[PDB]
């Protein structure tokens, strides 16, 4: 419940709506610039700090044997804290296509307070799901191992269906979920009959040994459920095992954004409620070793901007810190293209 | 320069005329049925279209040609005896290449082994230069070398830019004074 | 010539006033002959038929965006296109 205002430096404009802030020891990192990358930053990557309410989209190297990568601008993100990487699947390259490839990125070395990223491309041999966007993975342990789930999100139509009268139609996913091993590259689908509609721009929370799955948009009735989910995974020595149930007292959000404040305590902040009203209200959830609780804090003050804007767009940044971004009028005396802003919970 | 909303409109376009390259359109044409079989260049782009689609770095790039693979200061010396030698599948290759990155280089020599292209190219294009805007920058360049001729560099170089403006105003008072060519910022044709 | 289709009404309905037999043709057997001259009109066959094109013979201006969702969710957008199909334009600028 602290908001500021926040400066820009001078290349304001490679911020697009769906960059994704990869938080590498309290450093932080921007992802997914607007437009192929420059010869300004060769990479597309951008170490990203801010003094003084003033940021500073400095570039970032690369390593010897990394995979430079496209920017994508919607992808699915999970911190894998085991030497900690980032995991990235999925998103939408500028071209307008969808990636299906995924993404390992560390860091190689830091010296005088410069970073140099290494990031590799691991392809998944097996029951590969379709490319996507908006989608969610989370990484979860059992007995000594760790697996990724993967709840899909929407995407276009197949190669066959695709009529050029509609070619940039999407539809959402089959819901099954994907269970995937990262150091064999392994696939494996799961279908189970609790989970029944798609689901899009989701929110995915990971405690240990149980993803929770909560909120989110459904392109099949043009809804946002309230109903959210619990899924339990084991894998033994033997074939995994997941179970999935329905717990009550869930929120019908979409696009919505979910940090960290305390230890096994998360906080979620505004998505959309529908299709014209945002979400102004947050609700803090609390995690256990079982059972949950989502309650309401107290509904922190906005400016004129963020109660008078239509959309808004953002992360978090790693210490409880959400960066947010507004349009802004454009019929005014040149306003500029996009206003920030910092919300601190602590 | 809104690649992606250009991309986005432009993609159904090269859907159809990818389609429209292996087949045969029957149609009547008075009375009996004809067959017509198609063939697509792609050619009238200025530089700055046909450098961002083709996937090049921009035009104040170390890399001038979209037709061949040289410097400019390897142009300066070796003036006329190049090739052509930038299709658009070598240019696809080229962004994958860039992208896999598989010989484990920086990227300064990996920018220089695929010839400045980074981005994925979208748009089946040939080489080939323009007519007009040829014409244009010839204009403004030796009009320029003209302004730069009448403060005599050759004899001493390296004037300030402020004899630059007189060097300006005689030259296109001299000449409005002659042939009644109006100063004009902007050339046209 | 660029009038309008307001000033040539003025221009048919005096014309045909004055003289008496008229000279201009009405607006709407304008619009009838102009139906032939756009896109969207003949009958027309590939051989193989396209992959991932319609078959239909029969559209003239689609939206441009191409069903480009437009939610508040997704990507924004506010720009407007229209086209024409690529064969579609073809045909009749063949015939
Ligand atoms: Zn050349």
């Amino acid at each position: 419940m602290s908001l500021q205002m926040v400066t820009v430096g001078h290349n304001i404009a490679l911020i697009q709506p769906g960059f994704s802030l990869m938080n590498f020891d309290g450093q932080v990192f921007f992802f997914g610039q607007k437009g192929w990358p420059k010869r300004s930053c060769p990479t597309g990557v951008f170490h990203f700090d801010i003094k003084q309410n003033h940021l500073k989209l400095k570039p970032a190297i690369f390593s010897k044997d990394s995979c430079y990568l496209p920017p994508l601008r919607y992808p699915a993100t999970c911190s894998y804290k085991g030497k900690h990487q980032y995991i990235i699947h999925g998103g939408k390259t500028p071209n307008n296509e969808l990636s299906d490839k995924i993404y390992i990125m560390s860091v190689a070395c830091k010296n005088n307070k410069k970073v140099t990223f290494r990031c590799t491309e691991k392809d998944l041999v097996g029951d590969v799901p379709e490319p996507r966007y908006g989608h969610s993975i989370d990484v979860v342990y059992s007995r000594g191992k760790s697996m990724g789930v993967l709840f899909g999100g929407r995407s276009y139509m197949p190669s066959t269906q695709r009529t050029t009268e509609k070619w940039n139609s999407v539809a959402d996913c089959l819901p099954h979920v994907f269970l995937i091993d990262f150091e064999f590259g392994c696939a494996t689908s799961y279908i189970l009959p609790e989970l029944q509609d798609g689901l899009s721009f989701h929110v995915s929370i990971a405690r240990n040994d149980t993803v929770y799955i909560l909120g989110g948009h459904s392109l099949a009735s043009n809804i946002r459920p309230a109903n959210l989910y619990r899924i339990r995974v084991d894998l033994p020595l033997g074939t995994p095992a997941v179970n999935c149930t329905v717990l009550p007292g869930g929120i019908s959000v979409s696009s919505a954004i979910l940090t960290q404040t305390n230890n096994d305590e998360f906080v979620i902040v505004g998505g959309y409620q529908l299709e014209n009203q945002k979400r102004m209200v947050c609700s803090l959830v609390s995690l256990g070793d079982n059972t949950i609780e989502i309650s309401e804090m107290e509904t922190p003050d906005w400016t004129s901007d963020i109660k008078h804007s239509k959309i808004w767009f953002g992360s978090n940044m790693g210490n409880g810190t959400i960066f947010l971004g507004i349009p802004g009028d454009n019929k005014q005396a040149m306003s500029e293209a996009f206003y920030f802003y910092t919300l601190r919970c602590s | 320069s809104d690649h992606e909303t250009l991309t986005a409109i432009l993609s159904p376009l090269i859907a159809e005329r990818e389609a429209m390259k292996s087949s045969e359109l029957t149609l009547e044409m008075g009375g009996i049925p004809r067959t017509f079989k198609f063939i697509f260049r792609g050619t009238g782009y200025d530089e700055k279209l046909v450098r961002e689609v083709e996937g090049l770095e921009a035009s104040g790039s170390v890399y001038i040609c979209t037709l061949c693979d040289t410097t400019r200061l390897e142009a300066s010396q070796n003036l006329v005896f190049h090739s052509i030698t930038r299709s658009h599948a070598e240019n696809l290759q080229r962004y994958e290449v860039w992208r896999s990155n598989p010989y484990h280089e920086s990227v300064e020599e990996l920018r220089d082994r695929v010839k400045g292209v980074s981005a994925k190219p979208f748009i089946e294009t040939v080489p080939s230069i323009d007519a007009l805007h040829c014409d244009i920058g010839n204009a403004a360049e030796f009009y320029k070398i003209f302004q730069l001729e009448i403060g005599e560099v050759y004899k001493h170089p390296n004037a300030s830019k402020e004899e630059r403006k007189r060097w300006q105003a005689t030259l296109d008072k001299h000449l409005r004074k002659r042939m009644n060519l109006k100063p004009i910022m902007r050339m046209n044709g | 010539t660029f009038l309008s289709c307001s000033q040539y009404h003025k221009m048919y309905r005096t014309v045909k006033a004055i003289t008496g037999r008229q000279i201009f043709q009405p607006l709407h057997a304008l619009r009838n002959a102009e139906k032939v001259l756009l896109p969207g009109y003949h009958p027309f066959e590939w051989q193989p038929p396209l992959k991932n094109v319609s078959s239909r013979t029969d559209v003239g201006i689609i939206d441009g965006l191409s069903g480009l969702a437009s939610s508040v969710d997704e990507y924004p957008v506010d720009t407007i296109a229209k086209r024409f199909r690529y064969d579609s334009a073809l045909v009749s600028a063949l015939m």
